[PDB]
RNA sequence: UGAGGUAGUAGGUUGUAUAGU
DNA sequence: AAACTATACAACCTACTACCTCAT
């Protein structure tokens, strides 16, 4: 009886000033916008890693291809698919003896062995950048099955978290230093053998698709933008305000928000919030006090001003829960008269499943439902033509979009949230579920809330994914 | 065409009565015992039925009156009209929404049907052996897997500010005999996860629309006997939407790559797997 | 504006500090790595901000 | 990457140990 | 200096927000 509004998908800006929709099959056919000279790949680990970080680069030279590549597409070979040049040649290794590792895992504390691990990586990544003549921009530390399998907090044979890699990024963070974790099983599929023998990290039909990831993850680390957004109106932020919850064990942790920017670029200008002791968790509402509610709007407009020389004249603010009103009251109070303030809460709970009637594939993404002017449902999940298959299992389940406050269209925000969700750079996908502002957003809060040794931390964005 | 899991309210009962029983109400009394659905909202007992039913448990009962039990019209209610500084719109939306889900509750445990405990819900199943020649509708509901059964699951709960329907979420639980449930939690997890790539999105509809009509008792609703008189029917029917766009159906080789791309969520990531295949034999 | 204080050492001490938290700005947020920074000071700066 | 599993709070119910006039 | 019958937070009765798990 109602009908269910269909958004077209915005395509994302490649090389030449063309566009297309599928970020591998256009990067495959354009490539990058701006081009870098190439990059040194510095991997931190054993011998077997330096031969199997080696041997897994040298498979990604040449083409491969996946089972079927309407879904997952080709990968043309690092060199013919992004330009600047990869090789086994010129790359800075450093030693991890087994001493040390057995030294510190004959220790039964998981926490602490967790703890000096990451403190010896850490050591050795600043003993490698603060002498080394050579330069090295990306790094690559590798972790065996027997690290990963030993380390986990529940293993039965207190200020950092357990797992790994967002303490070692967090401790990373004041030195400027990008990074990249590989497991060993992630890379050594042929090797990786189970009690039955299959490899449990089974890569072997999306070989291609791993070679995208990895490859797109290692060029977005590098410096070159690998894509940009097609359409974006003048005078717009889409602030993606993060609420990770914080457990540094009893002190009152309450409240650490952050957000993501989008001003004119794909790259997230994030700004740390506060370790932030206030709104008690009975109050867990996760609402903002206002003097930090105009630090964060009044960072965010420094940040437009610095980056585009001008005012910006919309605010788009993005978060999962509701909005109170006297957060926008504080809000309000700093703005220009001719700015607008929009707060869009993004939902995933919400069981909605619509069934096909008959067919063989389900309802496709991008296929959104209005209920009012101010609420909406939009299906970032599904079924695209492109790709020729869904990325959901079973029947996918959509987003609940809702402005909290702000007068605005309801399809304007519906476009800009599709254009949003389509600039996941870590996992090399066409879309995703949540918005990539949202899908981020654990990351970033897992980091920044890791380490409280972290002041102003560098507010780019390489340095965290 | 798709069709929604959404099942709205065919007609809305006229009278949301409140029993002030003030003092006649024990405090110690469980208001969950009441066969009708009920709350202790301030000193009144908001109910949907007479207030003489409750006489077989309640032996006070009887002395209450007629005329100091309130009722509420329901258009109002659903319409926002309803302006009063006893019960305000909303939060009588809340109560009304939390009487339906106890009314279905109790209602489809009057049929004699079996129940696995969730984490904020619950979810329910047929047990084996009551439903005849394991059909119904010509769609497969319970059904046997390797050594374990697994039966289809439901879990209803209302929501009414868009238009007075109700949603169900679809689970699935697991046994090893059709007698017992299985007394981990997580390996009803993994045979759920298992399961997930044995069948697909047309046999989940299929499922949730045999167990729809399975429950119910008349041809296009169901019979919640809220009260002793007053019932309240669902529209057994999924509420229905179309999309002026849509796709072209392939052949059945992309169902496989679906199962393909689940293998691949499989390699992606894994998160302490191995204690739970190796130490299980 | 910097021009016009009396001793010299501060104007050196606030023109050196816009020019390091100019460099940290810039490499704290773009994306584009940078090898080398030039500074290409003026010459006036460098001949009437002597010691 | 989406569906199940545990701690417990959105916001109004009624049990503890005082104090307003 | 002390009569009636309320307060002062404040624990707790059904359901709504986030972190960690298991597995394709």
């Amino acid at each position: 009886m109602k009908e269910l509004i269909y958004i077209e998908e915005p395509s994302i800006l490649f090389a030449h000033g063309q566009k297309c929709t599928d970020p591998r099959d256009g990067l495959a056919l354009f490539g990058p916008l701006n081009q870098i000279y190439g990059i040194k790949s510095g991997v931190v680990g054993t011998q077997k890693g330096l031969q199997i970080f080696k041997s897994y680069l040298d498979k990604i030279q040449k083409p491969i291809y996946n089972h079927n590549n309407i879904t997952r597409p080709m990968f043309p070979g690092f060199e013919a698919v992004f330009g600047c040049k990869w090789e086994s040649q010129n790359i800075v290794f450093k030693e991890i003896t087994d001493e040390e590792i057995r030294r510190y895992l004959f220790n039964a504390s998981t926490h602490k062995r967790t703890y000096d691990l990451v403190t010896l990586f850490n050591d050795k990544i600043i003993t490698a950048n603060k002498n080394d003549e050579e330069r090295v921009d990306v790094w690559f530390v590798i972790v065996p099955e027997e690290i990963y399998k030993y380390c986990r907090p529940n293993s039965v044979l207190y200020n950092y978290d357990a797992q790994f890699h967002d303490q070692l990024k967090a401790r990373l963070l004041e030195h400027t230093i990008p990074t990249q974790i590989l497991r060993e099983s992630t890379l050594a599929w042929r090797d990786f053998k189970n009690t039955f023998g299959a490899p449990i990290r089974d890569f072997s039909k999306i070989e291609g698709h791993l070679a995208w990831t990895i490859s797109t993850a290692a060029y977005y680390k590098a410096g070159g933008k690998p894509w940009k957004l097609g359409d974006i109106r003048p005078g717009v932020c889409y602030l993606g305000l993060v609420y990770k919850k914080i457990e540094k064990s009893k002190n009152p942790q309450n409240a650490c928000c952050a957000a993501q920017m989008f001003l004119d670029n794909g790259d997230g200008t994030v700004f740390k919030g506060e370790v932030g002791p206030w709104y008690n968790p009975e109050k867990g509402e996760y609402h903002l006090k206002p003097k930090e509610a105009k630090a964060l709007l009044t960072q965010a407009l420094e940040s437009y001003k610095e980056q585009n020389k001008s005012y910006p004249k919309e605010v788009f603010i993005h978060a999962r829960t509701r909005f109170n009103d006297e957060e926008w009251n504080a809000f309000n109070e700093v703005t220009p008269k001719n700015t607008n303030l929009v707060g869009v809460t993004i939902t995933k709970s919400k069981p909605l499943k619509l069934y096909k009637t008959e067919g063989a594939f389900p309802i496709m993404r991008g296929n959104a439902y209005i209920v009012d002017e101010k609420k909406a449902f939009l299906w970032t999940l599904g079924f695209v033509p492109k790709l020729q298959s869904t990325l959901s299992m079973e029947v996918p389940n959509p987003i609940f979009i809702e402005i909290n406050k702000g007068e605005a269209e309801i399809q304007q925000v519906l476009k800009d949230i599709l254009a949003l969700t389509k600039l996941n750079y870590n996992a090399c996908i066409y879309a995703d579920g949540e918005p990539v502002t949202l899908r981020f957003a654990n990351k970033i809060g897992e980091i920044l809330t890791a380490s409280t040794e972290i002041k102003t931390p560098p507010l780019a964005f390489k340095y965290y994914i | 065409t798709y069709d929604s899991n959404w099942f709205p309210i065919i007609s809305f009962p006229n009278e949301l009565r409140f029993h002030r029983y003030d003092w006649r109400l024990p405090k110690q009394f469980d208001v969950r015992t009441l066969a009708f659905p009920a709350i202790r909202y301030k000193e009144y007992l908001c109910t949907f039925a007479w207030e003489y039913d409750f006489i077989h448990q309640l032996p006070k009962t009887e002395t209450y009156n007629g005329q100091e039990s309130i009722r509420i019209s329901t258009s109002d209610i659903l319409s926002g009209r309803y302006d009063t500084d006893f019960i305000r719109n909303y939060e009588c939306q809340r109560l009304i929404v939390q009487l339906i889900n106890k009314a279905f509750e109790l209602r489809m445990k009057d049929k004699n049907v079996r129940e696995y405990q969730m984490s904020k819900t619950f979810a329910y199943w047929i047990e084996k052996g009551k439903l005849e020649k394991d059909k119904f509708e010509k769609i497969k509901l319970v059904g046997k897997q390797k050594n374990k059964y697994w039966h289809f699951g439901i879990s209803a709960a209302g929501k009414l500010y868009p238009s007075p329907v109700l949603m169900v979420s679809s689970h699935i639980i697991f046994t090893m005999d059709g007698i017992n449930l299985i007394k981990s939690k997580s390996i009803q997890h993994s045979s759920r996860r298992k399961q997930g790539k044995n069948w697909w999105n047309d046999k989940w509809r299929e499922k949730l629309l045999a167990f729809i009509r399975f429950l119910s008792d008349d041809q296009n609703a169901i019979y919640l006997n809220v009260g002793s008189e007053e019932k309240i029917l669902i529209s057994n029917k999924p509420l229905k939407f179309f999309g002026k766009m849509s796709y072209v159906t392939p052949s059945e080789v992309t169902l496989e790559e679906e199962s393909v791309l689940a293998d691949i969520n499989n390699f992606e990531e894994d998160t302490e797997d191995l204690d739970e295949l190796e130490d299980i034999e």
